[PDB]
RNA sequence: GCUCGCCGGAAGACCAAGGGUUCCUGUCCAACGUUAAUCGGGGCAGGGUGAGUCGACCCCUAAGGCGAGGCCGAAAGGCGUAGUCGAUGGGAAACAGGUUAAUAUUCCUGUACUUGGUGUUACUGCGAAGGGGGGACGGAGAAGGCUAUGUUGGCCGGGCGACGGUUGUCCCGGUUUAAGCGUGUAGGCUGGUUUUCCAGGCAAAUCCGGAAAAUCAAGGCUGAGGCGUGAUGACGAGGCACUACGGUGCUGAAGCAACAAAUGCCCUGCUUCCAGGAAAAGCCUCUAAGCAUCAGGUAACAUCAAAUCGUACCCCAAACCGACACAGGUGGUCAGGUAGAGAAUACCAAGGCGCUUGAGAGAACUCGGGUGAAGGAACUAGGCAAAAUGGUGCCGUAACUUCGGGAGAAGGCACGCUGAUAUGUAGGUGAGGUCCCUCGCGGAUGGAGCUGAAAUCAGUCGAAGAUACCAGCUGGCUGCAACUGUUUAUUAAAAACACAGCACUGUGCAAACACGAAAGUGGACGUAUACGGUGUGACGCCUGCCCGGUGCCGGAAGGUUAAU
RNA sequence: AGGACCGAACCGACUAAUGUUGAAAAAUUAGCGGAUGACUUGUGGCUGGGGGUGAAAGGCCAAUCAAACCGGGAGAUAGCU
């Protein structure tokens, strides 16, 4: 049965990726918590 | 040209195997390891100075680095480069 | 000329095609062509704002001369042509200068024939010119509103406006609608009217026909639940609530112009 | 094994299935329920 | 290794996405593998991915994003112009053969092609975030010409055969060759050329558009395939010499023709139909400012450059999404034989597999199936399930009907094999020869050869000739819904939703209406034959009475009536 | 020609049986409907929580929907167990 991850690499950068939590007030702020949090990756870039 | 303090940064060893010693002994082509970051022109001229030979063209792929572990931590290697240097028919080394 | 088609299939029991044998069979003139894109109903926020559009059928926009600014240059029908983006057709024309443009497609007006437009131009159908030289009784289409602005009464098929006084500065229209309106008699207007009258007489048929020219289906209200539309619920069929619009205001019968702005233009509403 | 072992002893904590008891497991309830009303 | 079975429009092959070393070799069997394991997609180590031409990057853009200024908004921020990004689309170029345990259009051999830089030489008007062309683009249908591919004959090499026969109308195998370059064909489109003039393409224009003449009747554009070359080369069934028996080298015959034929190509064509079918760059052209014995443009030749990243391996799956080595899900590409209308179906080829627990026994009972005396719905909520029907041709076919249907109504008959008509016909294809020449990829004649239905007559076999697989049960009365569709992903597919059609009502454009503190945007680059809302729901015959209540519309006299 | 007819791929999901600590948190097998269209599909984009989208079922919005998920107010409150 298709289940709901269906993956592609670009949809998830485009929507998920670096340039796009920096893109905007509250996605810094997602990257500020995950720093503040200490996270080993942040993002999911690769 | 190529600065020479770049152009000794370039190769950084020989690559030892069988498909690099039939490349040797089968089609001029001497196999080494260079650079990471060595163009394909880089690494002509660095041949064509240091070991004082005539290149006739170079080949490059950039071969990946396996995760192995030790113990149960794991461990990505590191990417390297490897040049495919094919020399004229005037050569030794 | 309007078909009944055959009925094979039912689908085409019923529909009745507005057929045109004298329009152009082929590419339209491409320099007067440009891309139409498809919306959906949705605004720049991404939100439906007017509900059921959306789908049928690729269009390319046409751009048709509603100003009518070459004036005292003759021009010759060049053809005929289908706009998808009107219910008239397209006439193209070639200016003496070598200038081609589309127009909106008068009544009677066919390929090789002279329109001209401007104040010393002959009154005739296709002829556009300002509402200080009109006649007073003839019937007018492609009517401007304001001075220099372009064509906007009367433009969709088979529709005219008849001009009924020339009282001043202003010419009283009775609109299509049955509204008499005051226009600037400076306004220009073309002669005539538009031409596809047999339009309204077709019938379409089947319901992928509505499909493709881009209308959702319509769900009725009495057919959801109390959450969507006021109408809504009610152990089979159950109306009970004066008719409103899906955000409640009152249909059937409550006026909704309020303008108060071009009120002073409006000698008469319609009825 | 660990690790799966406890996400996957926390599989049907959020569940919403009605019909199946406790997410997974298949009864008759619905019919023993609107039997009894 | 030999047999046996299974898939073969897939359970084969090649990718995209996704994964990320699972690829290949050596080595180990703790755990992982639903068992054992010497094996493994497991552990450990080593190896492996080679590009001017493939893809990305790059040039250009769609939807859409972001957006200097800007308009707007308590702040955060919204929208958006110039612009700038954004492929799933448009834009330059490589093919055959060989090779590795593991890469190959990348390496090697052979033969090519493309785009830029620079230099020389000959001629020369070049020049844009500007103008024009072009790119540039729908659904369906129909043939025609081809090819891939296949079949048969010829040729070449080999065999004459475990059991009757098999020197022949016999058996097995091979019969392959590309890009590029040259020619220009079956088609398809368009009249061509020269001169003058002009309110158009914001300016200019020799370009485009337009208006006059004059002359010629042809030119141009595009185009599959074939043919020639590439190629006296490669490949080639097989033999020969050594053989760490794994193979390794050497040598190597024929390498043609006929017919059938695509869903691929001509074809972005042609015909037709309404529902009227992207953009921008590369490309070709025109000039403006400027530069004008310079720069630049064109042509030939030479020379240099073409960087960077991907390239392993799985990819309908034990490697991706499903917690699993999970009976599920996953886009594109290739598509052989026989029978068949067919990509169905049966059996097969290439190729790949036998599904990571087995050995017995042959109880009840459960599951999946086969058959069944006589009866034949008596079962049961209900013919649920099963059984039955099932093909092609011809005959024949009712009520009712919107004249289309109903209708494949219903119901029948024929069907294999052999021989003759006819040493295979009708038809299709069509060589050599002959004739003419505007002479060749020509047309006329001619029929060799190949292919080849279908029908009749005669005979013969079986219980049965649509023999398997595949493949309608039919009829009568009636409720609802007109019809095709849509819906409760995961107990409801329906009479419900939708629908064409009808009506009412709003709406005069800065439209009503909707999203939005606003700007703005959709409505719509639409304009009342239009748009929004509401109800009813093809079609036919129709739609009666009630305005007291609630609403709406209209009226303004009087009563009451807020801020002030 | 056709929201035409029969029928594979393709999309679906009408019936039955199995399965129901499944091979599978919705499938398998045998039949079944559509199959040139209001079709189906790939890649990208847009709409967001009293909000979207809805051929309307209160359906769908990441195995969650008469108001998603995450975090916080928060040790809500619980005359009840």
């Amino acid at each position: 049965m298709k289940r709901t991850f269906q993956p592609s690499v670009l949809k998830r950068n485009r929507s998920h990726g670096f340039r796009a939590r920096m893109a905007t007030k509250n996605g810094r702020q997602v990257l500020a918590r995950r720093r503040a949090k200490g996270r080993a990756r942040l993002t999911v870039s690769k | 040209m190529i600065r020479e303090e770049r152009l000794l940064k370039v190769l950084r060893a020989p690559h030892v195997s069988e498909k690099a010693s039939t490349a040797m002994e089968k089609s001029n082509t001497i196999v080494l390891k260079v650079a990471k970051d060595a163009t394909k022109a880089e690494i002509k001229a660095a041949v064509q100075k240091l070991f004082e030979v005539e290149v006739e063209v170079v080949n490059t792929l950039v071969v990946k680095g396996k995760v192995k572990r030790h113990g149960q931590r794991i461990g990505r290697r590191s990417d390297w480069k490897k040049a495919y240097v094919t020399l004229k028919e005037g050569q030794n080394l | 000329a309007v078909v009944k088609c055959k009925p094979t299939s039912p689908g085409r029991r019923h529909v009745v095609k507005v057929v045109n044998p004298e329009l152009h069979k082929g590419k339209p003139f491409a320099p007067l062509l440009e891309k139409n894109s498809k919306s959906g109903g949705r605004n720049n926020n991404g939100r439906i704002t007017t509900r059921h559009i959306g789908g049928g059928h690729k269009q390319a926009y046409r751009i048709v001369d509603f100003k009518r600014n070459k004036d005292g240059i003759p021009a010759v029908v060049e053809r005929l042509e289908y706009d998808p983006n009107r219910s008239a057709n397209i006439a193209l024309v070639l200016y003496k200068d070598g200038e081609r443009r589309y127009i909106l497609a008068p009544k009677g007006l066919k390929a090789g024939d002279q329109i001209q437009s401007g104040v010393d131009a002959a009154i005739k159908p296709g002829n556009t010119l300002p509402m200080r030289n009109i006649p007073v009784g003839s019937t007018v289409h492609n009517v401007e509103m304001k001075p220099g602005k372009g064509g906007q009464l009367a433009r969709s098929a088979g529709t005219y406006v008849q001009i009924v006084a020339r009282d001043g500065a202003y010419v009283t229209l009775r609109l299509r609608s049955g509204e008499m309106r005051k226009v600037e008699a400076d306004c220009r207007a073309t002669l005539g009217e538009v031409g596809n009258a047999e339009h309204m007489l077709r019938v379409l048929g089947k319901a992928g026909a509505a499909r493709w020219r881009g209308v959702r289906p319509t769900v009725r209200g009495t057919a959801m639940n109390p959450v969507d539309h006021p109408h809504g619920g009610g152990e089979g069929r159950n109306f009970g609530k004066h008719p409103v619009t899906p955000w409640g205001v009152q249909t059937k019968g409550k006026k909704t112009r309020s303008n108060k702005r071009t009120d002073k233009f409006i000698v008469r509403r319609r009825s | 094994m660990d690790i799966n072992w406890r996400h996957n002893q926390s599989t049907f904590y959020h569940f919403t299935s009605d019909h199946r008891i406790s997410g997974w497991k298949e009864t008759n309830a619905m019919y023993v329920a609107l039997n009894s009303q």
